[PDB]
C-alpha cells in the first residue's frame, strides 16, 4: 500500500532545477496539481516528529506509528515535558513540495529545507507485496533507484502511515 | 451509462440515443452469424 | 435570446446556457458537458470586464467539436489523447492545437491520426470545414 | 499422485525402444536404390541412429518420476481375493469399473460436443424461470463457499431478492444485489470504500469507488448479461465465481507493459491480459 519514498538519486544540476526537470518530466507525462503537502521533522534526544496526508502528525523514535491524533494532543505533550523529555536540539530539516496524480495513483517531490539537503521523490499505491508492478512506473519515471526495503513478510500488516518510519531513513541521509 | 460487450461507456443528453439503431444492425449481423452456426457455416469475417 | 435569460449558440447545427443571479452579479452559465472548475475562470473573467468574450467563443467552440468528434468516435475500438508527445521529426505535421485518435483492434500502435478542423472559416464563426490528415509514422 | 499416468506415456517411449532399432535395420535391409543427388542416405542411415538417443532419453524420464509411495499396498483391490471360493464363480465389478470411467469420459467428449447446440427454437414448447423457494439461494451460498480460500456472506437485508458479498485475498470485496436465481446488478470496491459490513447503518450501497475498480465492475456486470444461460443458474454462478476467482493475483501483464494504465483485466477467455486491446 504506502510505499517508501527515495533518495533523490538524480543529481547533475541545481537541487531546485532538478525538481524542476523532474516536475516537467511528470507533466509531460501528464498530471493535474493535487496542492501542496509537507514533510515535518524534529527530533529529541530519539523521538523524530513526522506529517503528512492530512490532520494528523506524528512522532516515534522506534514504534508502529504510535500516531492517531493531531499535533496539538501531542505538543501539549512536549510543552508539558518540558525539562522532562523536552531535547529539542538543532530543528531538523523538514521538507515540503506540491503533489501530482498521473493516474489512478499520487507523485511527490522534497525540497531541502537549510540548503545542502535532499529532494528526494515519495510514491505510494492502492493495493494491499506487489512492489514488482509499482518499480515499473518509475522506470518510466527515472534510471535504477528506489530499492524499497519495506516491513515485508509481515501481512502488522500493509504497512499503514508506517511509511513513515521508512520517511526516517530519508532523514538518516545526512 | 452504458455496456453491451467490451465495456463501451459513452455520455449522450436527453433525447439522443440513436446508437439503439446500430446496436440493432449489429444484432441482425450477429443473428446471421447464429443462423449460418444453425445449418455448412461460414467463417466470421462479420 | 428567452424569457429568464439569453440564449447563445456555439455552433450551426443544445448547448452552452447562461443564465443570471437573480440576487447577485457574477451571471453563472453552465455548458452540458465537461471541463469543470475551468468555466469558472470564465465566469470570472465575464463578472470582472464583461468585454472580452469572443475569446471564450472560439475555446468553446474547440473544446466542443472535439468533445463532438470524440463522442461520435467513441463508438468504435479507439482512444483519444491531447498531443503525439514525440515530436522527432518535425518536419511532417504542421498546424496549431488539434486533436488526435488512436486504435487497437488493428494493432497496437501502429499509426496514430492526427485531426485538426481548419479553424478561422472565412466569414463564419462556425463549419470549419473538419480538415483531416492522416500519418504513418512509428 | 496423478503422476503414475506419466508411466503411461513411459510405455509408449520403451515402445519406441523396440520400433527404434527395427527401423535401424529396416533401413539396412536395402541399399541406395538411386542416390543421383547427394549421400546423405547413408546419413539418412545415422539419422535413424539419432533416435535411439531417445532411449537413453527414457532412462532420464525416471529422474522427474518417482514422486512418493501411498500407505496400504495394493490400494484395497484384490481385498476380495481374499474372500473363499464361494466368492469366486466377481471380476465384472471391476469391469465396469473401467466401464463407468469410460462412461463418464464418453460423456467427457459428448458434453464437449454438445456445446455446439441445435435448438433451433427455446420457446412456444411449454416456466417460472425465477425459482419459488428461498432456500435454493441458501445451496448456491454453500456450493460457492465449498470453495476454499474463498469466503462468501450473505445477509439480504432489502427483502425477497438475493443481497451477497464476497471478500478475496486482498481488501477487493464484490457486493452482488441479484435477483432470486441469477446474479445481475452487483459492484466491486477496496480497503472499506465500501465497508458494506454496517457501512453508515447497513450494507449500503454508495456506488463508488476511486476510479480504479469501475473498469472491472463494468466488466463484471457485462460477464454477468452475457453468461445468462436458459437454464442451470448454480452452473451460471459457479461460472461467475470461476470468473471473479481469476483476479486473485494481479501480477502478470503480457501482451502490453505494466503502464498502459491504472490496471489491466478482462478475462472471459479464462486468461487475464493487458485491458484497453479487445
Amino acid at each position: 500500500v504506502t510505499c517508501v519514498s527515495q533518495m533523490p538519486v538524480a543529481e547533475g544540476k541545481s537541487l531546485q532545477q532538478t525538481v524542476e526537470l523532474l516536475t516537467k518530466k511528470l507533466e509531460m507525462l501528464g498530471a493535474e496539481k493535487q496542492g501542496t503537502f509537507c514533510v515535518d521533522c524534529e527530533t529529541y534526544h530519539g523521538k523524530l516528529m513526522y506529517v503528512m496526508h492530512y490532520p494528523l502528525s506524528c512522532f516515534a523514535l522506534f514504534e508502529n506509528g504510535p500516531c492517531l491524533i493531531a499535533d496539538t494532543n501531542f505538543d501539549v505533550l512536549m510543552v508539558k515535558l518540558k525539562g522532562f523529555f523536552q531535547s529539542a536540539k538543532a530543528s531538523k530539516i523538514e521538507t515540503r513540495g506540491t503533489r501530482y496524480q498521473y493516474c489512478d495513483f499520487l507523485v511527490k517531490v522534497g525540497t531541502v529545507t537549510m540548503g545542502p539537503s535532499a529532494r528526494g521523490i515519495s510514491v505510494e499505491v492502492e493495493y494491499g507485496d506487489c512492489w514488482s508492478l509499482l518499480l515499473e512506473f518509475l522506470q518510466s519515471f527515472l534510471g535504477s533507484h528506489a530499492p524499497g526495503a519495506p516491513t515485508v513478510f509481515g501481512n502488522a500488516v500493509y504497512g499503514p502511515a508506517d511509511t513513515m518510519i521508512q520517511y526516517m531513513e530519508l532523514f538518516n541521509k545526512i | 451509462r452504458v455496456v453491451h460487450r467490451d465495456g463501451r461507456v459513452i455520455m449522450l443528453s436527453h433525447q439522443e440515443q440513436e446508437l439503439q439503431d446500430f446496436l440493432l444492425s449489429q444484432m441482425s449481423q450477429h443473428q446471421v452469424h447464429a443462423v449460418q452456426q444453425l445449418a455448412w457455416q461460414v467463417l466470421s469475417f462479420s | 435570446t428567452a424569457l429568464p435569460a439569453l440564449i447563445v449558440p456555439i455552433l450551426e447545427p443544445e448547448c452552452l446556457h447562461i443564465f443570471v443571479d437573480l440576487h447577485s452579479g457574477m451571471f453563472q452559465l453552465m455548458l452540458y458537458g465537461l471541463d469543470p472548475a475551468t468555466l469558472e475562470d470564465m465566469e470570472k473573467s465575464l463578472n470582472d470586464d464583461m468585454k472580452r468574450i469572443i475569446p471564450w467563443i472560439q475555446q468553446l467552440k474547440f473544446w466542443l467539436g472535439q468533445q463532438r468528434c470524440k463522442q461520435s468516435i467513441k463508438h468504435l475500438p479507439t482512444i483519444t489523447t491531447e498531443t503525439l508527445q514525440l515530436a522527432n521529426y518535425s518536419t511532417h505535421p504542421i498546424g496549431s492545437l488539434s486533436k488526435n485518435k488512436l486504435f487497437i483492434k488493428l494493432t497496437r500502435l501502429p499509426q496514430y491520426y492526427i485531426v485538426v478542423e481548419m479553424l478561422e472559416v472565412p466569414n463564419k464563426p462556425t463549419q470549419l470545414s473538419y480538415n483531416y490528415y492522416f500519418m504513418s509514422v512509428s | 499422485g496423478v503422476n503414475l499416468e506419466a508411466f503411461s506415456q513411459a510405455i509408449s517411449a520403451i515402445q519406441a525402444l523396440r520400433s527404434s532399432v527395427s527401423r535401424v535395420f529396416d533401413c539396412l535391409k536395402d541399399g541406395m536404390r538411386n542416390k543421383e543427388t547427394l549421400e546423405g542416405r547413408e546419413k539418412a542411415f545415422i539419422a535413424n541412429f539419432q533416435d535411439n538417443l531417445h532411449s537413453v532419453n527414457r532412462d532420464l524420464n525416471e529422474l522427474e518420476r518417482l514422486s512418493n509411495l501411498v500407505g496400504k499396498p495394493s490400494e484395497n483391490h484384490p481385498l476380495h481375493n481374499s474372500g473363499l471360493l464361494s466368492l469366486d464363480p466377481y471380476s465384472q465389478l471391476l469391469q465396469a469399473y473401467k466401464w463407468s470411467n469410460k462412461l463418464q469420459y464418453h460423456a467427457g467428449l459428448a458434453s464437449g460436443l454438445l456445446n455446439q447446440q441445435s435448438l433451433k427454437r427455446s420457446a412456444n414448447q411449454m416456466t417460472t424461470l425465477v425459482l419459488p423457494p428461498q432456500y435454493v439461494d441458501d445451496v448456491i451460498s454453500r456450493i460457492d463457499r465449498m470453495f476454499p480460500e474463498m469466503s462468501i456472506h450473505l445477509s439480504r437485508p432489502n427483502g425477497t431478492s438475493a443481497m451477497l458479498l464476497v471478500t478475496l485475498g486482498k481488501v477487493l470485496k464484490v457486493i452482488v444485489v441479484m435477483r432470486s436465481l441469477f446474479i445481475d446488478r452487483t459492484i466491486v470496491k477496496g480497503y472499506n470504500e465500501s465497508v458494506y459490513t454496517e457501512d453508515g447503518k447497513l450494507d449500503i450501497w454508495s456506488k463508488s469507488s476511486y476510479q480504479v475498480f469501475q473498469k472491472v465492475t463494468d466488466h463484471a456486470t457485462t460477464a454477468l448479461l452475457h453468461y445468462q444461460l436458459p437454464q442451470m443458474p448454480d452452473v451460471v454462478v459457479r461460472s461467475f465465481m470461476t470468473w471473479l476467482r481469476s483476479y486473485i493475483k494481479l501480477f502478470q501483464a503480457p501482451c502490453q507493459r505494466c503502464g498502459k494504465f491504472l490496471q489491466d483485466g478482462l478475462p472471459p477467455t479464462w486468461r487475464d491480459f493487458r485491458t484497453l486491446e479487445a
